[PDB]
């Protein structure tokens, strides 16, 4: 992975140049929101076991087909508690690895340890990608309710959960 | 030592397809490294090859129809290619007539 | 680091292990040794 | 980067960020504008550091500029000081990132193979970096010269 | 954007054990050719 | 509720026709803690009994 | 492509042999099942549009792959879905007439597992759609000719898996 | 990696249905034949060596593959030859006892054609060695048992082609 | 014994005995009255078996007792019948144990090394076991000879 | 390729939703920047020749790559290099209008590093010419548009390394 | 999108976007408020447009709902509206994007092969999209009812 | 791996023949040059660091690949690259002793082109470093052994293009 | 393709030099021996059907390569082999005329060892036929042209080995 500083420092090393004001303005934008990126991660740490329950419940209320039998095409959904237990485990991976990238200010950790090989694994177990994109976007709406006063915290929160949906999505257009 | 398979331990979806193929009796017959080529392909851009598998572009020879990638060679390299994509073809001549 | 619900691994055939405590019978010693040929060489080459 | 170091240390244990790492990251962002000042002072005084640094190197190791030495000549002495400029650049990267990872990945991994295959005495590159550190610490205050001294020290220890 | 692919093989997770499958999957793991003792266990299950 | 009592009887007949209770063990072990915040645990044991 | 007759001729050919008493047995086995295959293939061509219509209905019709986010969701992806089933059904009857899977391996199964991995198509869901298609044709073609038809449906599955 | 019991349950389980009269009929044929399936697998284990010896002598013994230049010439390639015939004879009883050929897909036919083609092993000569082994086993275990065992021997040759 | 073999597979999986594996133990101990009668009726026919089963071995292999054969003389044939008594003894162990592992660890592991060191044709030893199986099975009913015949045939396979 | 507008439509379409106030805020943010992107794309089109002319003179004009023995020596190859710089400047303008670097992945960086390695083009000098072309274009369109334009010049450099 | 379309045309000829194309994009982004409101009016009446429009189709074509029609039955009639809700959704994507790109790439490419593989009359699907057009225009003013009608017309035309 | 001796034995054994006069002359061609190969192999092992050090200065030292942006810029990439040159020198020496390029196929060239394409290493610059390393070696070992070593230097370059 | 004159013009152009004494020496070296090449090229074109017919019968005519089972058994395979020898002989004359083996790399040797490994053509037996074709042609054209002609037969077998 690479944090926001390492990405800016690696982009300048590729040219063999020192850091000018343009590269220092970018590092200052992270040192400004850096103290606010920790309040967001400490909130996730305290509400981590709750924010997965609402995302799971709101997902199954809209997609009741996931809690039902799989059909003769052996789709992997939350049919039984062995599948329900395994699928709630995934919802923690999206929340845990999204809290890391909020402190890194960069999505390098996301694709390197989540997206590289994900669709090959879900297409192997026949796990639906549609609902998975939904629950990832429900977590964003849930977490953003805690931060309603100031809107600069909404941009920071939407970044990790937006990247996962844009990269898991199929390009229909 | 035992094979730490799929139903025996929490897996990671980064070496998913590589490891499931490694635990086969066909594993010693892939003479090409499968991990060093994939773990670095994750970081570089799309490869120069057919939109379908690598065994779909033939040898550009005089008289041909030779597709080396098959069941006897075992060098298959699928890559995710979008619907709208253009291959960088090289002009057989001066470059500026492309 | 990963994590898995413990019931997800108890479902299925439950692949077995082999240990080499001295004092076992000669068959269990043999089964533990043959299992080490299949693992290191991908097949029991001592009888093939 | 110290931030990247703390996220992969908690990723290995399969857990979230703990209080020992959330307070360390807080110490890093509070020290942010102070690092960008120090790193920009070494970037604006490159010529005086590389030239004064190499000057004192050619008096502690006169055999590298003697006939038969590795840096004997006008073109080999200009390449000598080109390497003191690479390592001053990587030191500023390590001060901004809060750790020595950019120095290690760039110019410390396999540095003995490179300079052994070029014919360069590796002990002379460490003696030049030790002389740049003296000019570098003369432009900084008392407490900032100690902060920067750790990054010059790591380069010497790895170059030995 | 993901730029590589390791391939997605057809894998079906284990669901549950059966009295017939377990007695046979044991011998398969050891190449034993279905020991006489395990052959008598399977027939007793099918007799029910 | 009525959906779950069918599974306890449906999955129970899969066990006797199959070999062992491993199908019931994998799907009932950690079940009572997943749902007991939205349904009384005491009402369930009396049902299965 | 080579049918069952030419395959028996090529086997004796590469040895320089004349057809022995054993090779004629493999030839008499095809001649006794020849009119049964032409009778089975004559009906599949009439119900080819409906066999694929009813095989998709009972396998993956209203499943999660219709729904947004799944494969074969859009019209272009749905229209590309049935275009593959026509190749499996039309080529599975070609091989059943010839009694040899050489035309399936040559044109269909050579490089199809690799094109699906590059496109992102679920291999497992496809193998179950061809499985539903095997029992649907077993209703029209009957149980006798139907099993031979299904013998080439697994060949697609064994080579696509 | 399933039995006929596991196959009929998942067929009904995924439809959210109890086992009906037609579903229990498939299990009735697997249960009532158990004493016949087990008797065959025991007599096969006692003669696993004398079957492979009379299948090689009847199929590929004095041919060109035994002689120099051919495949299976040297001692190592001969020992690896009859070790494969122990694989097929062993996994054929695993499916005959499990009542499901699903175990032959995961651990026999998966990568079988990619291995022999990379090694240079002739696949046509292998089908003849397996076809002869289905004929030798058909006299030891009887006619009723041999018909069942031959359903799995034929299942390998179809995917071994 | 199948009891010990049924526990070693359970302990390898690190679990209690499955309900199926327990059924094998009660069915085996249920048949204890029968195995004690089958093996005992063979015990009362040692001389009729090893002597008749041995003389037939000396008609299908007249070289082992001729000059230059391994069993040439009063002593080398009496030593031959000693082993026919050894293997008939081990077969009765396997019948009462319900397993061939008694015969395996006693007289089947390393058997090709022992006889090769003695100059014994292993093909001639198995011929005597095939001749003892016919004398033995002729004294038992069809239901028993099919059960006792497996233990005779399992040793012939390992002895080749 | 996809621009910022079709990114919202595609993300909302995979879930199946109609639309929301949250993604509408993303669309409104793009329209607020739309007129800036338009005036900058017009200035680059009118000054496409002088940006490449001023970028080549600063970076690689009197160097070893234009003297005999280096790439860019002949007129055949000097004209090829100028044409490549007009690729990056014209495709980085498409990404500046669309607000999405997706088009550089499909038609620009798609196998571009192996293409240069087979022809012998210096990768290090190509990066220095795109960097030099970055400050020249950043002076025409200004700081606000130039900072957004340089986001794709850097994208080409990291994808070419 | 209007930007994606103008970029593929220029990329097809290897040129920059002409001033005539950059001007059309300018009036595109300058009208984002009017169409963002026009799309919300359609998003807020998905029941009144799909149900009212769908009912007028069922009596203008009683064959589909009659015994033997494709949508004969309550479940089949419900999937009849699943489609009429799809195309209504895509029509709002076009109004937001300002181009028929979303409508074509989703649900117009190969639409005749899909409806033929389902057994539904394509002549009937176009009938339902036109009856929904009347409802959608009844909720918009004259200047805005023309914009929504353009995206419905391209769908009716391409579906024949 | 197989040397010139074993290559003659396998050619005869694959036919079932004893060593005839045509193969005996190939065996004499290797014995006559055996002391010349052992002499060159000892001088290459002692001057390996100077063959690599002078082939690098002559081909790719002050080039573009050593500066920022190019391949082999950082010290790990300079050190990882001269570790590749130490492979080719050592394995070209094994092939010269064995008189057969068989060991270059298995342990060097098999799958080496795809490794460099995924890593992004320029093949044209690697071939120029081996060619510069072939000229320095040919001056140390002489003109007779020097053209033997160049016989297996070209096998790596032609097996790499 | 580039001939011997072009290779001298390019080697001076890469240096930026007018043709000096060293390059004028290489130019006369081709002009002097130029009429010896036009004579050998005219005699090979006349004995082309004879040089192939004598190297085939000398090398691979009565072996097991022509018998049933051997690669090149049937008439289609026989005619395909002598068509390959026709290209090697015809292309070694293009190389001798031009004095530069560049023609062989771009039109003969590119991906040729992958082409034969795909079809199963024995590379060892193909090299023997070219060696036999080398001496049969060396007797017709003499000792001077016979040595330069063999210079390009060795270039083909070396890249084909
Ligand atoms: C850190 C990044 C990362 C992710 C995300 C990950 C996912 C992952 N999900 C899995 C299974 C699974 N995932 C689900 C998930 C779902 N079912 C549904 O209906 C929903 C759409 C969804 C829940 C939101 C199910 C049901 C399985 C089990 C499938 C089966 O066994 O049938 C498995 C196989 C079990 C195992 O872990 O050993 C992996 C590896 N691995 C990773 O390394
Ligand atoms: C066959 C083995 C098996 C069972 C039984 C099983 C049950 C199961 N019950 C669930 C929920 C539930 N189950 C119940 C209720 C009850 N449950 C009972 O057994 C009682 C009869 C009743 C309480 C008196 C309720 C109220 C919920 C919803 C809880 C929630 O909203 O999360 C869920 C979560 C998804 C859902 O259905 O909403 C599962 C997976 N899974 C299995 O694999
Ligand atoms: C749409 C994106 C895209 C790019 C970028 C592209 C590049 C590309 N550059 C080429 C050649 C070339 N490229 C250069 C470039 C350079 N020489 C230098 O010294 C400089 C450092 C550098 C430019 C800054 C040269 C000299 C050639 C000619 C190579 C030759 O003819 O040997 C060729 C071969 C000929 C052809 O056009 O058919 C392609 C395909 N193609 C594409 O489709
Ligand atoms: C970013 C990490 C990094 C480093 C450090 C690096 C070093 C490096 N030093 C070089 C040469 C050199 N380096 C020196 C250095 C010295 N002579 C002395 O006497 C002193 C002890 C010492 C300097 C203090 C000399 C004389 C040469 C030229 C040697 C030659 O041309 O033979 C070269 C070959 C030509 C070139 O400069 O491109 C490289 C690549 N490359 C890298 O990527
Ligand atoms: C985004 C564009 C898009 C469209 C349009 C679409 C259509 C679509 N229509 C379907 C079924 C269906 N569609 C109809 C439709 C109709 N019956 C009538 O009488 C009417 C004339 C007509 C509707 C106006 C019927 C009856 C079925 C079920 C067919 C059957 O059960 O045999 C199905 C199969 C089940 C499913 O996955 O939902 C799809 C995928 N999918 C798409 O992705
Ligand atoms: C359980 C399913 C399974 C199978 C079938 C299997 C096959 C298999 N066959 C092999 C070799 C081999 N197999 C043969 C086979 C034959 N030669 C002939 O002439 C006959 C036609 C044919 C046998 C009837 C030969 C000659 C080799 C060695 C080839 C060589 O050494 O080059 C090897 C190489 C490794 C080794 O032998 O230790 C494997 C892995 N592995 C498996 O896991
Ligand atoms: C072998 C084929 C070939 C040619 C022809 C060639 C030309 C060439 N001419 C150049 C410059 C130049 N060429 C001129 C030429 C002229 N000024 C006038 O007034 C006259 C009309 C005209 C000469 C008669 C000038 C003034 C420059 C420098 C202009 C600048 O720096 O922008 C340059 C850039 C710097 C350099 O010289 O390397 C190249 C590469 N390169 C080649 O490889
Ligand atoms: C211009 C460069 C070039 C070459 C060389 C080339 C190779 C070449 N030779 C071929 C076949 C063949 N080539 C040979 C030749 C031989 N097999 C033997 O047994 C001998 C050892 C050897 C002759 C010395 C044979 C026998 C075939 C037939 C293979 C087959 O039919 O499968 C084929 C397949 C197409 C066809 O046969 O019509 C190609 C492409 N094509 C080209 O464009």
């Amino acid at each position: 992975m690479q944090d926001i500083i390492t990405s800016v420092i690696n982009q300048y090393d590729l040219s063999g140049r020192y850091l000018d004001i343009k590269g220092i303005n970018q590092i200052n934008n992270y040192f400004d929101t850096g103290l606010k990126r920790l309040m967001i991660a400490k909130l996730i740490n305290k509400e981590a076991t709750n924010l997965i329950k609402e995302a799971s419940e709101l997902l199954f209320i809209e997609q009741p087909e996931l809690l039902r039998p799989c059909g003769n095409a052996f789709i992997g959904n939350a049919y039984t508690t062995r599948r329900y237990a395994a699928c709630i485990r995934d919802i923690e991976y999206y929340l845990r690895y999204s809290a890391y990238s909020i402190i890194a200010g960069n999505n390098s950790i996301l694709d390197e340890r989540v997206l590289d090989g994900l669709k090959e694994t879900y297409n192997s177990l026949l796990v639906p990608i549609g609902p998975t994109i939904r629950v990832i976007q429900l977590l964003k709406e849930i977490i953003q309710k805690k931060f309603s006063t100031e809107n600069i915290e909404n941009a920071i929160i939407a970044e990790p959960f937006d990247y996962l949906a844009i990269n898991l999505s199929d390009k229909n257009l | 030592p035992y094979i730490r398979g799929f139903g025996e331990e929490p897996q990671e979806c980064r070496n998913w397809g590589t490891q499931i193929d490694l635990f086969q009796y066909s594993a010693p017959f892939r003479k090409v490294p499968q991990s060093i080529t994939l773990f670095s392909d994750y970081l570089k851009a799309l490869p120069d090859q057919h939109p379908y598998g690598r065994g779909n572009d033939p040898l550009l020879i005089q008289f041909g129809a030779i597709f080396p990638i098959g069941t006897k060679n075992l060098k298959q390299n699928p890559a995710p290619f979008g619907k709208d994509t253009r291959r960088l073809l090289i002009r057989r001549g001066p470059g500026i007539y492309n | 680091g990963l994590r898995l619900p413990q019931i997800y691994a108890k479902a299925g055939i439950s692949r077995q292990k082999f240990v080499m405590k001295p004092g076992l019978s000669t068959d269990e010693k043999q089964s533990v040794i043959s299992a080490c040929y299949r693992q290191v060489f991908e097949r029991d080459i001592s009888k093939a | 980067s110290i931030v990247t170091k703390s996220i992969v240390n908690a990723d290995a244990e399969a857990r979230y960020l703990s209080p020992g790492e959330l307070d360390r990251i807080k110490s890093f962002v509070l020290s942010g504008q102070r690092r960008l000042r120090i790193a920009q002072t070494l970037t604006e005084n490159r010529e005086r550091i590389v030239k004064q640094g190499g000057q004192q190197l050619f008096q502690r190791r006169p055999d590298v500029v003697s006939p038969g030495g590795n840096a004997y000549g006008e073109e080999m002495t200009a390449t000598c000081l080109r390497d003191l400029d690479y390592y001053l650049r990587l030191v500023t990267y390590g001060i901004i990132a809060g750790d020595v990872t950019p120095i290690e990945e760039i110019g410390l991994v396999g540095v003995k193979e490179m300079y052994s295959a070029l014919g360069t005495p590796i002990s002379g590159v460490a003696e030049g970096i030790r002389c740049m550190k003296d000019v570098a610490c003369s432009l900084l205050s008392g407490e900032d010269a100690a902060e920067v001294g750790f990054y010059f020290d790591y380069t010497l220890a790895a170059m030995q | 954007v993901t730029k590589a692919s390791g391939g997605s093989p057809v894998v079906k997770p284990q669901l549950y054990k059966t009295a017939s499958m377990l007695t046979i999957a044991q011998a398969e793991q050891q190449d034993r050719f279905l020991e006489l003792g395990e052959l008598n266990q399977l027939v007793s299950f099918l007799n029910t | 509720s009525l959906r779950d009592l069918d599974w306890f009887l449906r999955y129970l007949t899969y066990a006797i026709v199959a070999g062992d209770p491993n199908i019931l063990f994998v799907n009932i072990r950690g079940l009572r803690e997943i749902i007991e915040n939205a349904c009384s645990s005491a009402a369930t044991i009396v049902a299965l009994k | 492509m080579q049918d069952a007759i030419t395959s028996v001729i090529n086997a004796a050919d590469v040895q320089g042999k004349y057809l022995d008493a054993n090779s004629v047995e493999k030839l008499r086995g095809y001649f006794q099942t020849g009119e049964l295959r032409v009778r089975a293939a004559a009906t599949i061509a009439a119900n080819a549009a409906t066999i694929i219509k009813e095989a998709v209905a009972k396998s993956l019709l209203y499943s999660d792959i219709t729904r947004p986010g799944g494969n074969m969701y859009t019209t272009r992806r749905y229209a590309a879905c049935i275009r593959d089933l026509d190749y499996y059904l039309r080529y599975a009857t070609y091989g059943m007439l010839a009694g040899d899977p050489s035309i399936l391996d040559e044109r269909v199964l050579n490089g199809l597992k690799e094109t699906y991995n590059s496109l992102g198509v679920p291999i497992g869901a496809t193998i179950q759609a061809i499985q539903a298609m095997k029992e649907v044709t077993g209703s029209l073609v009957g149980s006798d000719a139907g099993k031979e038809m299904g013998l080439y449906f697994d060949y697609i599955c064994s080579g696509l898996s």
